[PDB]
Protein backbone atom coordinates (compact mmCIF):
# COMPACT_ATOMS: atom_id res chain seq x y z
CA UNK A 1 0.00 0.00 0.00
CA UNK A 2 1.17 3.65 -1.06
CA UNK A 3 -1.04 5.21 1.34
CA UNK A 4 0.25 2.72 4.23
CA UNK A 5 3.62 3.86 3.74
CA UNK A 6 2.63 7.63 3.87
CA UNK A 7 0.36 6.89 7.19
CA UNK A 8 3.71 4.97 8.77
CA UNK A 9 6.17 7.87 7.73
CA UNK A 10 3.42 10.50 8.77
CA UNK A 11 3.08 8.99 12.26
CA UNK A 12 6.97 8.42 12.66
CA UNK A 13 7.53 12.59 11.57
CA UNK A 14 4.55 13.79 14.11
CA UNK A 15 2.59 14.97 11.34
CA UNK A 16 -1.00 15.10 12.53
CA UNK A 17 -2.57 16.55 10.27
CA UNK A 18 -1.07 14.79 6.74
CA UNK A 19 -2.39 11.41 9.50
CA UNK A 20 -6.01 13.15 9.64
CA UNK A 21 -5.69 13.74 5.45
CA UNK A 22 -4.46 9.88 4.74
CA UNK A 23 -7.06 7.85 6.98
CA UNK A 24 -10.11 10.10 5.28
CA UNK A 25 -8.43 9.04 2.13
CA UNK A 26 -8.32 4.91 2.84
CA UNK A 27 -5.21 4.18 4.99
CA UNK A 28 -4.89 1.38 6.33
CA UNK A 29 -4.29 2.32 9.88
CA UNK A 30 -2.68 -1.64 10.91
CA UNK A 31 -0.18 -1.25 7.84
CA UNK A 32 3.05 -2.70 8.99
CA UNK A 33 6.53 -1.86 8.04
CA UNK A 34 9.56 -4.32 7.43
CA UNK A 35 9.97 -4.54 10.93
CA UNK A 36 6.53 -5.03 11.67
CA UNK A 37 6.21 -1.44 12.87
CA UNK A 38 2.67 -0.13 12.46
CA UNK A 39 1.56 3.78 12.80
CA UNK A 40 0.43 3.07 16.12
CA UNK A 41 3.96 1.76 17.03
CA UNK A 42 5.97 4.92 15.60
CA UNK A 43 3.37 7.07 17.25
CA UNK A 44 4.09 5.76 20.79
CA UNK A 45 7.82 5.21 20.67
CA UNK A 46 7.82 8.81 19.15
CA UNK A 47 5.93 10.57 21.90
CA UNK A 48 2.85 11.64 19.78
CA UNK A 49 0.07 11.58 21.57
CA UNK A 50 -2.54 13.07 19.49
CA UNK A 51 -1.48 10.83 16.36
CA UNK A 52 -2.08 7.80 19.25
CA UNK A 53 -5.46 8.80 20.05
CA UNK A 54 -6.57 9.58 16.26
CA UNK A 55 -4.85 6.00 15.04
CA UNK A 56 -7.27 4.06 18.07
CA UNK A 57 -9.96 5.99 17.54
CA UNK A 58 -9.73 4.65 13.36
CA UNK A 59 -9.96 1.09 14.41
CA UNK A 60 -5.68 0.36 15.30
CA UNK A 61 -5.07 -2.79 16.30
CA UNK A 62 -3.82 -1.60 20.49
CA UNK A 63 -1.80 -4.99 20.73
CA UNK A 64 -0.09 -5.09 17.45
CA UNK A 65 3.83 -7.38 17.95
CA UNK A 66 6.55 -5.75 15.63
CA UNK A 67 9.28 -8.66 15.28
CA UNK A 68 10.53 -8.32 18.94
CA UNK A 69 7.32 -8.97 20.32
CA UNK A 70 6.92 -5.15 20.93
CA UNK A 71 3.42 -4.02 21.71
CA UNK A 72 2.89 -0.08 21.53
CA UNK A 73 2.58 -0.11 25.08
CA UNK A 74 5.91 -1.64 25.53
CA UNK A 75 7.38 1.30 23.36
CA UNK A 76 5.68 3.73 25.18
CA UNK A 77 6.42 2.11 28.29
CA UNK A 78 10.94 2.08 27.63
CA UNK A 79 10.63 5.72 26.11
CA UNK A 80 8.61 7.00 29.14
CA UNK A 81 5.41 8.20 27.63
CA UNK A 82 2.54 8.19 30.55
CA UNK A 83 -0.16 9.66 28.81
CA UNK A 84 0.47 7.32 25.50
CA UNK A 85 0.70 4.44 28.63
CA UNK A 86 -2.45 5.93 29.77
CA UNK A 87 -4.27 6.20 26.33
CA UNK A 88 -3.50 2.61 25.31
CA UNK A 89 -4.80 0.71 28.74
CA UNK A 90 -7.93 2.90 28.00
CA UNK A 91 -7.79 1.76 24.28
CA UNK A 92 -7.72 -2.37 26.45
CA UNK A 93 -3.78 -2.72 25.72
CA UNK A 94 -2.69 -5.73 27.68
CA UNK A 95 -0.34 -4.89 30.44
CA UNK A 96 1.09 -7.55 30.73
CA UNK A 97 1.66 -7.93 26.83
CA UNK A 98 5.03 -10.17 26.98
CA UNK A 99 8.01 -9.60 24.24
CA UNK A 100 10.43 -11.99 23.24
CA UNK A 101 12.50 -11.77 26.12
CA UNK A 102 9.49 -12.30 28.08
CA UNK A 103 9.44 -9.11 29.11
CA UNK A 104 6.21 -7.08 29.98
CA UNK A 105 5.55 -3.31 30.01
CA UNK A 106 6.37 -3.00 33.31
CA UNK A 107 9.95 -4.86 32.88
CA UNK A 108 11.30 -2.31 30.12
CA UNK A 109 9.71 0.49 32.11
CA UNK A 110 12.09 -0.47 35.30
CA UNK A 111 15.01 -1.35 33.34
CA UNK A 112 14.72 2.58 31.74
CA UNK A 113 14.33 4.18 35.40
CA UNK A 114 10.77 4.86 34.02
CA UNK A 115 9.37 4.55 38.16
CA UNK A 116 6.05 6.90 37.27
CA UNK A 117 5.12 4.16 34.59
CA UNK A 118 6.12 1.57 37.17
CA UNK A 119 3.67 3.32 39.08
CA UNK A 120 1.43 3.81 36.58
CA UNK A 121 1.29 -0.12 35.20
CA UNK A 122 1.08 -1.46 38.60
CA UNK A 123 -2.13 0.79 39.00
CA UNK A 124 -3.96 -1.07 35.88
CA UNK A 125 -3.53 -4.29 37.43
CA UNK A 126 0.38 -5.12 35.99
CA UNK A 127 1.50 -8.59 37.46
CA UNK A 128 5.48 -7.91 39.03
CA UNK A 129 5.18 -12.16 38.65
CA UNK A 130 4.11 -12.01 34.57
CA UNK A 131 5.62 -14.93 33.50
CA UNK A 132 5.58 -16.45 29.71
CA UNK A 133 4.97 -20.20 29.08
CA UNK A 134 4.61 -22.74 26.12
CA UNK B 1 7.64 -33.39 1.47
CA UNK B 2 7.43 -34.54 5.54
CA UNK B 3 6.03 -32.42 8.25
CA UNK B 4 8.89 -31.77 11.03
CA UNK B 5 7.56 -33.90 14.44
CA UNK B 6 5.69 -31.90 16.75
CA UNK B 7 8.29 -33.27 19.34
CA UNK B 8 12.19 -33.13 18.82
CA UNK B 9 13.41 -37.05 20.47
CA UNK B 10 17.22 -37.30 21.11
CA UNK B 11 17.67 -40.79 20.63
CA UNK B 12 20.76 -40.82 22.64
CA UNK B 13 19.39 -38.63 26.01
CA UNK B 14 16.09 -39.48 25.02
CA UNK B 15 15.58 -35.32 25.97
CA UNK B 16 12.63 -33.95 24.22
CA UNK B 17 12.49 -31.01 23.15
CA UNK B 18 8.75 -29.37 22.61
CA UNK B 19 8.66 -27.55 18.60
CA UNK B 20 7.46 -23.96 19.50
CA UNK B 21 7.05 -20.62 16.76
CA UNK B 22 8.84 -20.38 13.77
CA UNK B 23 11.58 -17.96 14.28
CA UNK B 24 13.35 -17.80 10.54
CA UNK B 25 14.91 -19.54 7.87
CA UNK B 26 17.63 -19.58 4.38
CA UNK B 27 19.16 -22.52 2.45
CA UNK B 28 17.67 -25.79 3.39
CA UNK B 29 17.34 -24.69 7.44
CA UNK B 30 14.28 -23.70 9.42
CA UNK B 31 15.07 -22.60 12.88
CA UNK B 32 11.96 -22.92 15.38
CA UNK B 33 11.99 -22.03 19.67
CA UNK B 34 12.60 -25.25 20.87
CA UNK B 35 11.70 -26.37 25.03
CA UNK B 36 12.90 -28.94 26.82
CA UNK B 37 9.29 -30.85 27.95
CA UNK B 38 10.99 -31.43 30.99
CA UNK B 39 13.33 -28.55 32.28
CA UNK B 40 11.40 -26.08 30.45
CA UNK B 41 14.58 -24.32 29.22
CA UNK B 42 14.05 -22.70 25.97
CA UNK B 43 16.91 -23.04 22.93
CA UNK B 44 16.32 -21.94 19.13
CA UNK B 45 16.16 -25.44 17.37
CA UNK B 46 18.07 -25.69 13.42
CA UNK B 47 15.78 -28.11 11.69
CA UNK B 48 17.07 -29.27 8.23
CA UNK B 49 15.29 -31.93 6.20
CA UNK B 50 17.79 -34.83 4.69
CA UNK B 51 15.63 -34.72 1.58
CA UNK B 52 17.62 -31.04 0.73
CA UNK B 53 20.50 -33.00 2.09
CA UNK B 54 21.17 -35.47 -1.53
CA UNK B 55 23.77 -33.05 -3.22
CA UNK B 56 27.77 -33.48 -1.85
CA UNK B 57 28.03 -29.73 -1.45
CA UNK B 58 24.45 -30.28 0.66
CA UNK B 59 25.43 -32.92 3.05
CA UNK B 60 29.24 -30.96 3.11
CA UNK B 61 27.24 -27.55 4.60
CA UNK B 62 25.25 -29.28 7.37
CA UNK B 63 28.30 -31.65 8.67
CA UNK B 64 30.87 -28.51 8.41
CA UNK B 65 28.73 -26.04 9.72
CA UNK B 66 28.20 -28.98 13.07
CA UNK B 67 32.18 -29.89 13.54
CA UNK B 68 33.10 -26.61 13.62
CA UNK B 69 30.28 -24.94 15.23
CA UNK B 70 30.23 -27.65 18.29
CA UNK B 71 34.08 -27.01 18.93
CA UNK B 72 33.46 -23.04 19.68
CA UNK B 73 32.39 -21.63 23.02
CA UNK B 74 33.13 -17.56 23.28
CA UNK B 75 30.62 -14.69 25.10
CA UNK B 76 30.71 -13.69 20.99
CA UNK B 77 29.84 -16.70 19.64
CA UNK B 78 26.21 -18.58 19.41
CA UNK B 79 26.07 -21.04 22.20
CA UNK B 80 26.07 -24.49 20.62
CA UNK B 81 24.01 -27.24 22.72
CA UNK B 82 23.57 -30.16 20.49
CA UNK B 83 22.39 -32.30 17.54
CA UNK B 84 20.57 -35.03 16.64
CA UNK B 85 18.91 -36.57 13.47
CA UNK B 86 15.83 -39.32 12.70
CA UNK B 87 14.95 -40.77 9.40
CA UNK B 88 13.70 -37.13 7.68
CA UNK B 89 15.17 -34.40 9.74
CA UNK B 90 18.97 -32.91 11.30
CA UNK B 91 18.82 -30.98 14.32
CA UNK B 92 21.12 -28.46 15.79
CA UNK B 93 20.29 -27.45 19.09
CA UNK B 94 21.51 -23.51 19.38
CA UNK B 95 21.19 -20.67 22.09
CA UNK B 96 18.01 -18.46 21.61
CA UNK B 97 18.62 -14.71 20.41
CA UNK B 98 15.87 -13.02 21.74
CA UNK B 99 16.74 -9.59 20.18
CA UNK B 100 16.90 -10.90 16.60
CA UNK B 101 20.16 -9.53 14.64
CA UNK B 102 21.60 -6.36 13.27
CA UNK B 103 19.43 -6.93 9.95
CA UNK B 104 16.24 -5.69 12.15
CA UNK B 105 18.34 -2.91 13.91
CA UNK B 106 19.40 -1.80 10.54
CA UNK B 107 16.51 -1.93 8.64
CA UNK B 108 14.53 0.25 11.88
CA UNK B 109 17.42 2.53 12.28
CA UNK B 110 19.81 2.78 9.41
CA UNK B 111 23.03 4.51 10.33
CA UNK B 112 23.62 4.17 14.01
CA UNK B 113 25.60 6.74 15.88
CA UNK B 114 29.17 6.08 15.76
CA UNK B 115 29.37 5.18 19.36
CA UNK B 116 27.00 2.76 19.14
CA UNK B 117 28.64 1.49 16.07
CA UNK B 118 32.09 1.15 18.08
CA UNK B 119 29.88 -1.02 20.62
CA UNK B 120 28.84 -3.79 18.15
CA UNK B 121 32.04 -3.50 15.88
CA UNK B 122 34.50 -4.48 18.71
CA UNK B 123 32.22 -7.53 19.98
CA UNK B 124 31.98 -8.67 16.26
CA UNK B 125 35.81 -7.97 15.98
CA UNK B 126 36.46 -10.33 19.33
CA UNK B 127 34.25 -13.00 18.52
CA UNK B 128 36.02 -13.08 14.65
CA UNK B 129 39.35 -13.05 16.91
CA UNK B 130 38.30 -16.17 18.97
CA UNK B 131 37.21 -17.70 15.46
CA UNK B 132 40.49 -17.02 13.38
CA UNK B 133 42.71 -18.01 16.53
CA UNK B 134 40.90 -21.23 16.47
CA UNK B 135 41.72 -21.41 13.06
CA UNK B 136 38.14 -20.77 11.95
CA UNK B 137 37.16 -19.07 8.68
CA UNK B 138 33.39 -17.48 8.72
CA UNK B 139 33.06 -16.60 5.02
CA UNK B 140 29.31 -15.54 5.30
CA UNK B 141 29.77 -12.47 8.02
CA UNK B 142 26.35 -10.21 7.42
CA UNK B 143 23.93 -8.52 9.35
CA UNK B 144 21.31 -10.98 9.96
CA UNK B 145 23.87 -13.87 11.68
CA UNK B 146 25.06 -11.11 13.87
CA UNK B 147 22.43 -12.16 16.90
CA UNK B 148 21.66 -10.10 19.79
CA UNK B 149 20.94 -11.43 23.23
CA UNK B 150 18.28 -10.16 25.95
CA UNK B 151 21.48 -7.77 27.12
CA UNK B 152 22.44 -6.46 23.57
CA UNK B 153 25.61 -8.65 22.87
CA UNK B 154 26.43 -9.69 19.70
CA UNK B 155 26.26 -13.68 19.42
CA UNK B 156 28.41 -14.79 15.58
CA UNK B 157 26.09 -17.96 14.34
CA UNK B 158 25.57 -19.55 11.00
CA UNK B 159 29.01 -21.55 10.61
CA UNK B 160 27.30 -23.57 7.53
CA UNK B 161 29.72 -21.65 4.91
CA UNK B 162 32.82 -21.73 7.73
CA UNK B 163 36.31 -23.39 6.85
CA UNK B 164 38.77 -25.31 9.00
CA UNK B 165 42.93 -23.51 7.85
CA UNK B 166 44.81 -26.90 8.20
CA UNK B 167 48.28 -25.74 7.68
CA UNK B 168 49.76 -21.84 7.92
CA UNK B 169 49.68 -19.84 4.40
CA UNK B 170 46.90 -22.34 3.30
CA UNK B 171 44.76 -20.57 0.16
CA UNK B 172 40.93 -22.43 0.27
CA UNK B 173 40.23 -22.76 -3.39
CA UNK B 174 36.53 -23.37 -3.03
CA UNK B 175 33.09 -22.76 -1.24
CA UNK B 176 29.63 -24.83 -0.47
CA UNK B 177 28.08 -21.44 -1.49
CA UNK B 178 27.81 -17.60 -2.29
CA UNK B 179 28.91 -14.99 0.06
CA UNK B 180 27.24 -12.25 1.15
CA UNK B 181 30.06 -9.95 1.05
CA UNK B 182 32.14 -11.32 -1.76
CA UNK B 183 35.70 -10.21 -1.15
CA UNK B 184 37.89 -9.36 -4.35
CA UNK B 185 39.94 -12.17 -3.91
CA UNK B 186 37.20 -15.00 -3.91
CA UNK B 187 36.24 -12.94 -7.24
CA UNK B 188 39.56 -14.01 -8.75
CA UNK B 189 41.29 -17.30 -8.99
CA UNK B 190 44.26 -16.68 -6.22
CA UNK B 191 42.27 -18.76 -3.33
CA UNK B 192 41.09 -16.84 -0.21
CA UNK B 193 42.00 -17.12 4.05
CA UNK B 194 41.17 -15.08 7.06
CA UNK B 195 41.05 -11.50 5.35
CA UNK B 196 37.87 -12.88 3.61
CA UNK B 197 36.07 -12.04 7.23
CA UNK B 198 37.73 -8.54 7.82
CA UNK B 199 36.48 -7.79 4.22
CA UNK B 200 32.93 -8.44 5.68
CA UNK B 201 33.85 -6.34 8.68
CA UNK B 202 34.78 -3.29 6.66
CA UNK B 203 31.46 -3.81 4.43
CA UNK B 204 29.44 -4.16 7.86
CA UNK B 205 30.93 -1.21 9.39
CA UNK B 206 30.29 0.80 6.48
CA UNK B 207 26.99 0.02 6.57
CA UNK B 208 26.30 0.56 10.41
CA UNK B 209 27.57 4.02 10.13
CA UNK B 210 26.53 4.81 6.60
CA UNK B 211 22.87 2.75 6.32
CA UNK B 212 23.35 1.41 3.14
CA UNK B 213 25.77 -1.07 1.81
CA UNK B 214 28.90 -0.19 -0.33
CA UNK B 215 29.38 -2.17 -3.61
CA UNK B 216 25.52 -3.55 -3.57
CA UNK B 217 23.34 -1.87 -7.05
CA UNK B 218 20.73 -3.47 -8.39
CA UNK B 219 22.94 -5.39 -10.81
CA UNK B 220 25.05 -8.26 -9.33
CA UNK B 221 27.60 -7.35 -12.80
CA UNK B 222 28.23 -3.53 -11.97
CA UNK B 223 28.56 -4.68 -7.93
CA UNK B 224 30.93 -7.33 -8.68
CA UNK B 225 32.95 -4.75 -11.25
CA UNK B 226 32.54 -2.26 -8.28
CA UNK B 227 34.25 -4.87 -6.02
CA UNK B 228 37.04 -5.60 -8.38
CA UNK B 229 38.03 -2.31 -9.05
CA UNK B 230 37.56 -1.08 -5.23
CA UNK B 231 35.14 1.79 -5.97
CA UNK B 232 33.02 3.11 -3.24
CA UNK B 233 32.62 6.70 -1.60
CA UNK B 234 32.48 6.80 1.99
CA UNK B 235 30.24 10.18 2.77
CA UNK B 236 31.79 13.58 4.15
CA UNK B 237 30.18 12.91 7.57
CA UNK B 238 31.93 9.88 8.62
CA UNK B 239 34.76 10.69 11.12
CA UNK B 240 38.19 10.64 9.76
CA UNK B 241 39.56 7.59 12.05
CA UNK B 242 36.49 5.76 11.25
CA UNK B 243 36.67 6.54 7.25
CA UNK B 244 40.69 5.32 7.68
CA UNK B 245 39.64 2.13 9.37
CA UNK B 246 36.87 1.01 6.48
CA UNK B 247 39.97 2.05 4.06
CA UNK B 248 42.27 -0.44 5.47
CA UNK B 249 39.73 -3.20 5.43
CA UNK B 250 38.09 -2.70 1.70
CA UNK B 251 41.54 -2.64 -0.13
CA UNK B 252 41.92 -5.04 -3.04
CA UNK B 253 44.78 -6.72 -1.50
CA UNK B 254 44.23 -9.01 1.05
CA UNK B 255 47.63 -8.91 2.48
CA UNK B 256 47.17 -4.93 2.83
CA UNK B 257 44.23 -5.30 5.25
CA UNK B 258 44.68 -5.42 9.31
CA UNK B 259 44.81 -9.07 10.77
CA UNK B 260 41.69 -9.10 13.21
CA UNK B 261 44.20 -8.44 16.20
CA UNK B 262 45.28 -4.97 14.29
CA UNK B 263 41.73 -4.53 13.42
CA UNK B 264 40.86 -4.54 17.31
CA UNK B 265 43.36 -2.86 18.47
CA UNK B 266 42.54 0.49 15.42
CA UNK B 267 42.50 3.47 17.17
CA UNK B 268 38.71 3.82 15.83
CA UNK B 269 38.00 1.62 19.50
CA UNK B 270 39.41 4.25 21.42
CA UNK B 271 39.05 7.61 19.49
CA UNK B 272 35.47 8.53 20.96
CA UNK B 273 33.16 7.20 23.78
CA UNK B 274 32.82 3.58 24.77
CA UNK B 275 29.15 2.70 25.86
CA UNK B 276 28.82 0.34 28.97
CA UNK B 277 24.89 -0.77 27.78
CA UNK B 278 22.53 0.43 25.70
CA UNK B 279 19.35 1.46 26.18
CA UNK B 280 16.49 -1.37 24.88
CA UNK B 281 14.86 1.54 22.99
CA UNK B 282 18.20 1.81 20.61
CA UNK B 283 16.47 -1.30 18.45
CA UNK B 284 14.08 1.72 17.50
CA UNK B 285 15.13 5.04 18.19
CA UNK B 286 18.15 7.18 18.57
CA UNK B 287 20.21 7.24 21.83
CA UNK B 288 21.82 10.32 23.37
CA UNK B 289 24.71 10.10 25.13
CA UNK B 290 25.79 6.83 22.78
C1 LIG C 1 21.24 -18.17 16.64
C2 LIG C 1 19.95 -18.95 16.71
N1 LIG C 1 18.87 -18.21 16.04
C3 LIG C 1 17.99 -17.47 16.82
O1 LIG C 1 18.09 -17.38 18.07
C4 LIG C 1 16.96 -16.82 16.11
C5 LIG C 1 16.05 -16.11 16.67
N2 LIG C 1 15.02 -15.61 16.00
C6 LIG C 1 13.98 -14.99 16.62
C7 LIG C 1 14.04 -14.54 17.95
C8 LIG C 1 12.94 -13.89 18.55
N3 LIG C 1 11.75 -13.74 17.84
C9 LIG C 1 11.64 -14.17 16.54
N4 LIG C 1 10.42 -14.00 15.93
C10 LIG C 1 10.23 -14.34 14.49
C11 LIG C 1 9.24 -13.64 16.72
C12 LIG C 1 7.99 -14.51 16.42
C13 LIG C 1 6.79 -13.95 17.16
N5 LIG C 1 6.65 -12.56 16.75
C14 LIG C 1 5.58 -11.79 17.39
C15 LIG C 1 7.81 -11.85 17.15
C16 LIG C 1 8.95 -12.29 16.40
C17 LIG C 1 12.77 -14.80 15.92
S1 LIG C 1 17.08 -17.21 14.40
C18 LIG C 1 18.50 -18.24 14.73
C19 LIG C 1 19.19 -18.86 13.70
C20 LIG C 1 20.49 -19.63 13.92
N6 LIG C 1 21.45 -20.30 14.01
C21 LIG C 1 18.70 -18.67 12.20
O2 LIG C 1 17.68 -18.01 11.94
N7 LIG C 1 19.57 -19.13 11.30
C22 LIG C 1 19.38 -19.06 9.89
C23 LIG C 1 18.67 -20.26 9.33
F1 LIG C 1 17.48 -20.43 9.87
F2 LIG C 1 18.65 -19.88 8.20
F3 LIG C 1 19.34 -21.62 9.49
Amino acid sequence: SDLGKKLLEAARAGQDDEVRILIANGADVNAVDNTGLTPLHLAAVSGHLEIVEVLLKHGADVDAADVYGFTPLHLAAMTGHLEIVEVLLKYGADVNAFDMTGSTPLHLAADEGHLEIVEVLLKYGADVNAQDKF
Amino acid sequence: AKEIPEVLVDPRSRRRYVRGRFLGKGGFAKCFEISDADTKEVFAGKIVPKSLLLKPHQREKMSMEISIHRSLAHQHVVGFHGFFEDNDFVFVVLELCRRRSLLELHKRRKALTEPEARYYLRQIVLGCQYLHRNRVIHRDLKLGNLFLNEDLEVKIGDFGLATKVEYDGERKKTLCGTPNYIAPEVLSKKGHSFEVDVWSIGCIMYTLLVGKPPFETSCLKETYLRIKKNEYSIPKHINPVAASLIQKMLQTDPTARPTINELLNDEFFTSGYIPARLPITCLTIPPRFS
